[PDB]
């Protein structure tokens, strides 16, 4: 088993009320089966597209999540992950 | 200089539960996908049948139509004899295909995984176990290697389809595999682990291809600068951020400057 690492990031410079793409890239896990949720003020997004799952060099998998977002200055966001390597969703939050 | 890869994901949780996931690339770019609820091979580009005939491209699916099934069987068959040395849950990887050199060469390559680790590869003629696998592999593995069918296909796929095809990618692929994305960089904050510290980030998204960025005071590079991995955008281009843990108040005069191909000698500086 391995457990997975998410990154959280903007496609594009978040501007306030200005349409951009919320990323949600998780990797280093094993086994390949998943949950991955993205949250918009602990409410999980329902249009959320998924890449295909794939591996590393390593054989650790890999996957990508991305939505559509609107930042403004009192909406926060997540990555929320579920997987057999952990007993507890990992959570991370995207930054600012 | 390209790394082509077709990777095969398999999944058994039991006597009945399989499923059998597969994507290619060739170097960064998806080139196929090709999930278990699907009969046919999909192409995720306009020029993933590279420069074979439809004729061609039919035989070379119907074969790894053939393969798929062949595979989940021999693989549940595996798993009722050596029951209960190895059991559910199992996961299996395969990772195979070339690495395109200097316009001549070419190397193939085929290698498996049980449970995350390596243990398996074909190597000029047969499969072979490689050092430290579980020994249980030794049996199967000569089983699979009586089978001489198999043998020959495999060579040939290798040696012959596998250089061939990505030639025919690499040609009828070019506008795509020399894109040239311009990055598009920002500069943020963030709380530092670091007491009476603040982290500066610096974002660079949207780039292709991969090569490209320092944290600045004038000309001198601040060795602090930490760079962070890869992440793919879902528009097959990249993001990267490079980060500086700063005193409070030596945060005046820092730039971040960004490199990259698209930019044609004309780097960004943001500062801060
Ligand atoms: C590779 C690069 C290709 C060029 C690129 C082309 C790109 C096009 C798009 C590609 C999209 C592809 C996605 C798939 C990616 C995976 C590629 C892997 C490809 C490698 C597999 C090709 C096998 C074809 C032959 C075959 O079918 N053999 C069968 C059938 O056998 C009969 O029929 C044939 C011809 O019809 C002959 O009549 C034979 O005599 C006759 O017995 C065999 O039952 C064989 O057993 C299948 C399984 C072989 C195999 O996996 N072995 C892997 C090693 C075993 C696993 C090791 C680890 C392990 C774990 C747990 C338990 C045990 C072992
Ligand atoms: C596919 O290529 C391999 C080379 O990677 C060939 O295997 C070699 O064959 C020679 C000559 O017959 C043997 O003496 C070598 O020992 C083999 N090399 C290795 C590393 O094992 C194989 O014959 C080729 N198959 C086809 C159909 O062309
Ligand atoms: C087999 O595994 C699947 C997927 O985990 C599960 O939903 C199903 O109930 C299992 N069936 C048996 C017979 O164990
Ligand atoms: C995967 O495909 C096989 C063969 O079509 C099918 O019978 C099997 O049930 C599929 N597995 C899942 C989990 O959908
Ligand atoms: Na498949
Ligand atoms: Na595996």
């Amino acid at each position: 088993q391995k457990t997975p690492q998410i990154q959280v990031y903007s496609r594009h410079p978040p501007e306030n009320g200005k349409p951009n793409i919320l990323n949600c890239y998780v990797t280093q896990f094993h086994p390949p089966h998943i949950e991955i949720q993205m949250l918009k003020n602990g409410k999980k997004i329902p249009k959320v597209e998924m890449s295909d799952m794939s591996f590393s060099k390593d054989w650790s998998f890999y996957i990508l999540a991305h939505t559509e977002f609107t930042p403004t200055e009192t909406d926060t966001y997540a990555c929320r992950v579920k997987h057999a390597s952990m007993a507890e969703p990992k959570t991370v939050y995207w930054d600012r | 200089n390209y790394t082509f890869r077709c990777l095969q994901m398999s999944s058994f949780a039991n006597r009945s539960w399989s499923r059998t996931d597969s994507v290619v690339w060739l170097g960064d770019l998806q080139t196929h996908r090709w999930s278990n609820d699907s009969a046919t091979i999909s192409f995720t580009k306009p020029w993933s049948q590279g420069k074979l005939s439809n004729q061609q491209w039919e035989k070379l699916q119907h074969m790894f139509q053939v393969y798929r099934v062949s595979f989940t069987r021999d693989i549940q068959e595996l798993v009722k004899m050596m029951s209960p040395k190895e059991d559910y849950p199992i996961e299996i990887q395969l990772s195979a295909g070339c690495e395109m050199y200097p316009g001549n060469a070419s190397e193939s390559f085929l290698h498996v995984a049980f449970q995350g680790k390596y243990v398996v590869r074909f190597w000029g003629t047969s499969w072979q176990t490689v050092p430290g696998a579980p020994s249980w592999l030794d049996l199967p593995i000569k089983v699979l290697n009586a089978d001489q069918g198999t043998s020959a296909t495999v060579q040939m796929l290798l040696n012959d389809t596998c250089p061939l095809f990505v030639r025919g990618l690499l040609e009828a692929g070019k506008s795509d595999l020399e894109k040239q994305e311009k990055p598009v960089a920002w500069l943020s904050s963030v709380p530092s682990s670091a007491h009476g510290h603040r982290q500066l980030v610096c974002h660079v998204s949207g780039f292709y291809p991969k090569p490209v960025v320092m944290w600045m005071r004038g000309d001198q590079e601040q060795q602090g600068t930490h760079r962070g991995d890869f992440l793919p955008n879902a528009d097959e281009t990249w993001y990267l951020q490079a980060t500086l843990d700063v005193e409070a108040g030596e945060e005046a005069g820092l730039a971040c400057r960004v490199k990259h191909s698209s930019l044609g000698g004309q780097d960004i500086i943001l500062y801060w």
